[PDB]
């Protein structure tokens, strides 16, 4: 067919304006407002926002000619996802009261989609990303509601499954897309994003923790695990590379290995040495995944998936120390995996529809598909 | 409303075009890879040509057990989009 | 109605409907509100059989749209390799300029269509032809980062047809 | 003279030291101050680095202008609140000094690429004087509610810069310029400033808000206004461009108009849906301004705005002031109608008059103004590396 992109002058603005108007109307009908630690509580959500926008926007900008789309589409996705997550977390947990904690939780739900989109960025336009954001937030909320109904846990506390849900959702959606690279200034901008993610990830591991000592220990464990994982990832990149050189792309994803591996159990680890052991094991597993997963589309999302599975497994191991609960926790994990895969399949078959005007497979990873550039022939 | 009356295989002219005139002027002998022309006669006039074209297909079989795997059976429509 | 149906059939690739319309008396040179005839639409959508059939029925090959684009311009911008090949095989001017000064080589280079660029260079496309901005296919491929197109344009140089 | 700029910088710094020694004496708001600090120095500075050959000047003159600005704004804003007497320095003084720096940087947006660092020091001093006087007027004589400063900061800086750029009009730059063009990695760098401004704007509108319900309302309203503004700016950028393409100027600037137009109503009880309505209107207005009003201002009104600070700060700031008036109309605040309207009018008029005077001063050929051919070029004032 025609490799020149179809005009989105009527699809994209109508779609986005309709979405925004619907969100406004729903907020008017269902949302409402209403101290000493206002700034301290605001800080956690602000750290989440800095990570979601900046780190997850620049981390996937390593592409030679898709940095614009990565950053701006991440910003758009976060802006839509926070509003939709506010509404849907209000609907599936009860009128909707907007506190800073609710905005923080909506930011976490948006970060789930932002992590998933890294497996499909460069192969989709903005409308497909809107569909992904809506369906993925809906699926995550449905998963949390199902877990809360079956295992009698809190709906907001079920958001700890978001690493593994996002990883498998992204893998499943990327598997359904049609099938088909780096520059130096784009890789440096991506290091900036990865550094911000790595620096503020102790906020990811304790937004849902109320007791101050639990947040204490979670942040300590995440900080030390992330340090060990940085050392292991930078040093072991040479082994998991054909030319025995360090890869900036591997380092960008693998620096978060320790934070992912201890994310579900950072508040249960009693001593920093155990968190450091977990970070080291996560780094070694990241090296092994880099050396093995391409043999058996995005390798960084595959290693993120395996790391999230490892984090859930070490949660299972550590919770016994602190056998029916083992079966219940494996059941919760399997239900999360099944729902993530099924919703990713549904999203992938929804994204393959002709109405979205997806870019041609020869036009992937190119900003010229979506953006204005000078001295170009336009139209026919 | 697409009943066939008869089919003229046009053996003389096709055989002349396919260098098989010395074989026969009544039996159709054609050489592969070269187009040959037949005339299809309908019992009643065809009102709308395009829907009638959508409703017809042709099949060529050779041998006693024609199959698509042996390339002894072929089914093709009548259209300008056919692979010449 | 008849001309609109013929142009719709040309866009969709329905060669039987388009041939029926031409049989009934629809002018083959009719164009839409943007100046695109059936050849332009078929070249846009990569319908090689429709392009060849319309060329047989004496369509004007060098008819430009309201933007000055020929069928070769549209086929190069759309990256239709076989349509570009057939249009050149039937005598399309590879060095045609649009209203803003774009050549088929420029549209192929700006869109990272390496096969179209290679075929146009092999058919005597002159890469020194600049637009009204002074931009060359090499310059627009450098700006857009199309490294394979830049390399092929530099390596070809002035080998000609 | 090549020694004019170091002379003025040294003399201004010595004057700042003397004034601090004459007038200045010696923790829950420090994180918000640091967020505002990040906005002032990274967001504005790198937001302006879209020009392909002016990134050094953009970020460096941003840093220099804001560093002079915080000191001079500290001095001027204290001497007004102290009525000529000695005053103490806390976190709020620092926050207001960064606000004065923000106003000067917004005006610097209008004259980017066509002015020298010496002109920048002069405009910093004069504009901070005018801004602080107008802000004192609004905050104490009118006593209007402008906690996010859609009027006193954004509209003031935009129309001050527009007046200066109108006085500094060059006939040879009306039809465009060869150096006035963005690059690919330049827009990638400008996205850094855009993202930091977007992330930290809720702290900008809530730093000096009254602790309690007002500060929380400022945070939440700013956040949801920006969330709606991003979607509407993307939609209208696609709407106004050929084939629905996205314009990086729009995504870089119009995505932040919601934080400007919600500033007056930030602490008011306008509800999250009202804040989202304001943000959507701000994004649409900013995109329309960039598409249509900027060419009309450059070609017909002979006002050239380099960064389009009208479409980001002036029109959204005017919309914010009007939204404050409408919120006063329907009981969202206890402030008077006429005081809000007088604050808007005084801000715009004082900005225009001060910009006229400052631009007339900056028009004297003593500051090393660049030639018409040398506009938007780092090499006039910087040593530039051989490769990008
Ligand atoms: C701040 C803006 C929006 C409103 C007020 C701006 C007015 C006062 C400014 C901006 C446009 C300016 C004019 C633009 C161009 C020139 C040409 C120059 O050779 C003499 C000054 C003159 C004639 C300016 C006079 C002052 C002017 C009219
Ligand atoms: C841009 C100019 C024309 C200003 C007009 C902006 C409009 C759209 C804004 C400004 C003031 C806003 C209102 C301020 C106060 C109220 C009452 C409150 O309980 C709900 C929100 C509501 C109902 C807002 C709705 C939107 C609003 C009317």
């Amino acid at each position: 067919s025609s490799k020149y992109p179809r005009s989105v002058r009527r699809c994209l603005p109508l779609w986005a304006l309709t979405l925004e108007a619907a969100l406004i109307l729903l907020f008017y009908f269902f949302t409402h407002y209403d101290q000493k630690g206002l700034v301290a509580s605001y800080q956690v959500g602000q750290d989440l926002t800095v990570m979601a926008a900046l780190g997850l926007g620049f981390l996937t900008s390593n592409f030679r000619r898709h940095s614009w789309s990565s950053v701006a589409f991440n910003l758009f996705m976060l802006a839509l996802g926070v509003q939709w997550a506010i509404l849907l977390d209000g609907f599936l947990s009860q009128k909707v009261v907007i506190t800073l904690f609710s905005i923080r939780l909506a930011t976490m739900s948006a970060m789930s989609v932002l992590i998933s989109a890294g497996a499909v960025l460069g192969k989709v336009n903005l409308a497909q990303l809107v569909v992904m954001v809506l369906v993925e937030v809906t699926a995550l909320g449905t998963l949390r509601m199902v877990i809360s109904n079956i295992f009698n846990t809190d709906y907001h506390m079920n958001l700890r499954h978001f690493y593994v849900f996002a990883a498998y959702f992204g893998l499943t959606v990327a598997w359904c897309l049609p099938k088909p690279q780096r520059a130096t200034i784009p890789s440096l901008s991506a290091m900036l994003g990865a550094l911000f993610l790595w620096m503020f990830w102790p906020s990811v591991n304790s937004p849902l923790l109320r007791s101050p000592i639990q947040r204490k220990n979670a942040m300590f464990n995440t900080y030390y695990a992330l340090a060990v994982s940085v050392v292991t990832a930078i040093s072991g990149s040479s082994l998991a590379h054909p030319q025995r050189k360090i890869s900036m792309t591997y380092v960008h994803s693998a620096v978060l290995a320790g934070g992912v591996a201890v994310g579900t159990s950072c508040h249960l680890i009693p001593s920093p040495w155990l968190a450091m052991v977990l970070g080291l094991v996560a780094g070694l597993i990241s090296i092994g995944g880099a050396k093995c997963l391409p043999v058996c589309i995005s390798v960084m999302h595959s290693i993120f998936s395996l790391l999230g599975l490892l984090g859930e497994i070490t949660y299972i191991v550590l919770l016994v120390l602190h056998g029916f609960q083992v079966l219940l926790s494996i059941g919760e994990l399997s239900l999360a995996i099944v729902i993530a895969l099924t919703s990713g399949l549904l999203t992938g078959l929804l994204l393959n529809l002709k109405i979205w005007k997806a870019p041609h497979v020869a036009k992937y990873f190119d900003d010229q598909v979506f953006w204005k550039f000078p001295h170009l022939a336009v139209g026919f | 409303a697409l009943g066939i009356k008869s089919c003229d295989f046009q053996a003389a002219r096709n055989n002349e075009e396919h260098h098989t005139k010395a074989l026969s002027s009544r039996r159709l002998f054609v050489r592969r890879g070269q187009p040959f022309t037949i005339i299809l006669y309908f019992r009643a006039p065809v009102r709308a040509f395009l829907p009638a074209l959508k409703k017809v297909a042709l099949t060529a079989q050779t041998g006693e057990q024609p199959s698509k795997i042996n390339r002894t059976q072929a089914t093709f429509p009548i259209s300008s989009l056919g692979d010449r | 109605d008849a001309a609109t149906s013929f142009l719709r059939a040309a866009r969709s690739g329905n060669l039987d409907k388009a041939l029926d319309h031409l049989r009934n008396g629809v002018d083959i040179n009719t164009c839409n509100q943007n100046g695109l005839n059936g050849l332009h639409l078929a070249s846009k959508e990569g319908h090689v059989k429709m392009v060849v059939e319309l060329l047989h029925k004496e369509i004007i090959l060098e008819t430009t749209t309201k933007k000055g684009n020929t069928a070769l311009h549209i086929a190069a911008l759309a990256g239709q390799d076989e349509v570009v090949r057939e249009l050149v095989n039937y005598g399309a001017n590879v060095n045609a300029q649009s209203q803003k000064g774009f050549t088929p080589l420029y549209m192929a280079a700006q869109e990272n269509h390496l096969e179209v660029v290679k075929f146009l260079l092999e058919n005597g496309a002159n890469q020194n032809v600049a637009t009204e901005d002074g931009f060359t296919p090499l310059a627009v491929a450098l700006q857009q980062g199309h490294e394979n197109v830049v390399a092929h344009l530099i390596n070809y140089g002035t080998k000609g047809k | 003279m090549r020694f004019t700029f170091p002379l003025m910088a040294i003399v201004l710094e010595i004057a700042m030291i003397v004034l601090f020694g004459l007038f200045v004496e010696y923790f829950e708001l420090y994180p918000l101050f640091q967020d505002v600090h990040v906005m002032i120095f990274v967001g504005f500075g790198f937001l302006m680095t879209f020009l392909k050959k002016y990134g050094f000047s953009s970020v460096g003159i941003n840093l220099l202008v804001a560093a002079l600005g915080l000191q001079w704004g500290t001095i001027v804003q204290g001497i007004l609140q102290s009525q000529g007497q000695k005053f103490n320095i806390g976190i709020k003084n620092m926050i207001n000094a960064d606000f004065s720096a923000a106003t000067v940087l917004i005006s610097f947006g209008a004259v980017l690429g066509k002015t020298s660092p010496t002109q920048m020091l002069i405009m910093t001093i004069l504009e901070i004087v005018f801004f602080a006087h107008n802000e004192y007027l609004v905050s104490e004589i009118f006593k209007a509610s402008d906690i996010g400063a859609s009027m006193t900061i954004h509209a003031f800086g935009a129309y001050f810069g527009l007046a200066v750029a109108g006085i500094l009009y060059r006939s040879g730059l009306r039809k465009g310029h060869e150096n006035e063009e963005s690059a690919y990695y330049s827009d990638l760098f400008a996205m850094i400033g855009t993202l930091f401004l977007w992330m930290f704007w809720p702290s900008f509108n809530s730093a000096i808000a009254e602790p309690g319900d007002k500060q929380c309302r400022a945070i939440v309203n700013t956040y949801f206004s920006l969330a709606a503004c991003v979607l509407t700016a993307f939609a209208f950028s696609s709407l106004v461009e050929h084939r629905g393409k996205l314009n990086m100027v729009h995504i870089q600037n119009a995505t932040l108009a919601g934080g400007v137009a919600v500033g007056t109503c930030a602490d008011m009880a306008i509800h999250p849906f009202g804040s989202m309505i304001i943000g959507s209107i701000a994004g649409m207005v900013s995109v329309l301004g960039y598409k249509f009003l900027t060419p009309l201002f450059t070609t017909k009104l002979r006002i050239h705005d380099t960064c389009g600070v009208h479409n980001l700060h002036g029109l959204p700031g005017v919309v914010g002031g009007l939204a404050g008036i409408v919120a006063v109309a329907m009981g969202a605040s206890n402030t008077s109608m006429a005081m809000q309207a007088a604050a808007l009018g005084s801000s715009i008029g004082t900005a225009v008059v001060g910009g006229l005077m400052t631009g007339l001063i900056l028009k004297l050929p003593l500051w090393g103004q660049p030639s018409d051919q040398n506009c938007y070029d780092d090499s006039v004032y910087w040593k530039v590396p051989k490769t990008r």
